[PDB]
């Protein structure tokens, strides 16, 4: 079911790179299940909303490559706790 | 080299992570992407439809990473 999202993210991709990937995949499910309860009333079209939120997709995938380089997305693979 | 047996193909596809806390924090820094959707959402519906978004958002991640090879919600 929601499952689909990691088991369509390549192994072949180091961990940590499908950790950024499903970031991004998430990010788009919750806006496809959201963009159906939308409709065009006066000063919100559902036409500005793809806008807004296609761009925000691409945000998120720079800032997921800045995570990825300043080693806060590896934190979630490191462990020297008990 | 040629002693033990050989790993069986990967079949859990969930992204394996370790730590419960630095996955929290990295999905609160996303979350700001989550809240910049309220400018096109209307106020009629902006507060629950961010707050549903937001932990949609949050568990499709969590259901799709392990915890130490366990899952999210009963995992430390």
């Amino acid at each position: 079911g929601i499952t689909e999202l990691s088991r369509s993210i390549s192994v072949d991709l180091a961990e940590s790179k499908r950790l950024g990937c499903l970031l991004l995949s998430s990010f788009q499910f919750s806006i496809q299940k959201l963009e159906p309860f939308l409709r065009d009333t006066k000063g919100f079209s559902l036409e500005s909303f793809r806008a807004k939120a296609s761009s925000l997709s691409e945000e998120l995938k720079h800032f997921a490559d800045g995570l990825e380089t300043d080693g806060t997305l590896q934190k979630c693979f490191e462990d020297s706790n008990g | 080299g040629p002693l033990g047996s050989s790993a069986t193909p990967r079949e859990d596809f969930r992204v394996r992570c370790t730590s419960k806390r630095a996955v929290t924090e990295m999905l609160q820094l996303c979350g700001r992407f989550v809240q910049k959707l309220g400018d096109a959402l209307p106020e009629e519906i902006r507060e629950p439809a961010l707050r549903d978004a937001q932990w949609t958002f949050e568990s499709a991640v969590q259901e799709n990473i392990s915890i130490n090879g366990q899952a999210w919600q009963e995992a430390s």
